[PDB]
């Protein structure tokens, strides 16, 4: 009725650019003026295709493996009370490090639904 | 004015120096005329080619 799916798009090809220029309009927008009319390219030291055409990638990666490897493995009175010590040996138990693919299990969510509903 | 009504001279009207305010709205159609001439050759064009319903 009106409230409908669509089950097909709307093709291309019929406005504004699309055969002969919709006829050769007299219309444009503003974000169609001039604005960033030189392209860039790569220069000698950041990655031209002169410089990358030489280059053997597997022995820089290995190198770069290797030391990020290397890094990771460098870094790394009232005695009369009803209740004793109920944390004994509970080193914060790493939740922080674990990570969920669960938006309502994850421990962000658990952190938002415990700051912001009292 | 500060600089015009200083002494016998008093806070009357008289006082033409026209120079600066002219220059500032002079520098304003400087950059009023891009702006306009786009967009009053779109509103002729729209009036003389038509609206586009879903081009762009
Ligand atoms: O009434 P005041 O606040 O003292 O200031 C006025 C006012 O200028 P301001 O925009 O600086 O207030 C008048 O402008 P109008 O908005 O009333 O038109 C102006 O008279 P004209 O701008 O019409 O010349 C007049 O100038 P003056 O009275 O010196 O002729 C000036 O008075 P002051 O210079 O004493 O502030």
């Amino acid at each position: 009725t009106a409230a409908r799916p669509t089950f097909e798009p709307a093709r291309g090809g019929r406005g504004k650019g699309e055969g002969d220029l919709s006829q050769l309009s007299k219309q444009y927008s503003s974000r169609d003026l001039p604005s960033h009319t030189k392209i860039k390219y790569r220069q000698t030291t950041q990655d031209a295709p002169e410089e990358v055409r030489n280059r053997d990638f597997r022995r820089e990666l290995e190198e770069r493996e290797r030391a990020a490897a290397r890094e990771k493995n460098r870094d790394r009175w009232d005695d009369d009370v009803v209740f004793k010590n109920c944390a004994k040996g509970v080193d914060d138990q790493k939740k922080d490090k674990r990570f969920v693919n669960d938006t309502l299990r994850s421990e962000f969510h658990k952190k938002f639904m415990e700051k912001y509903i009292k | 004015y500060y600089r015009f009504n200083t002494g016998p001279v008093g806070k009357g009207p008289g006082c033409g120096f026209w120079a600066a305010g002219w220059r500032v709205w002079l520098f304003f159609m400087r950059g009023i005329t891009p702006l306009l001439e786009r967009w009053l050759g779109n509103l002729l064009a729209r009036q003389f080619e038509g609206r586009h319903s879903k081009g762009v």
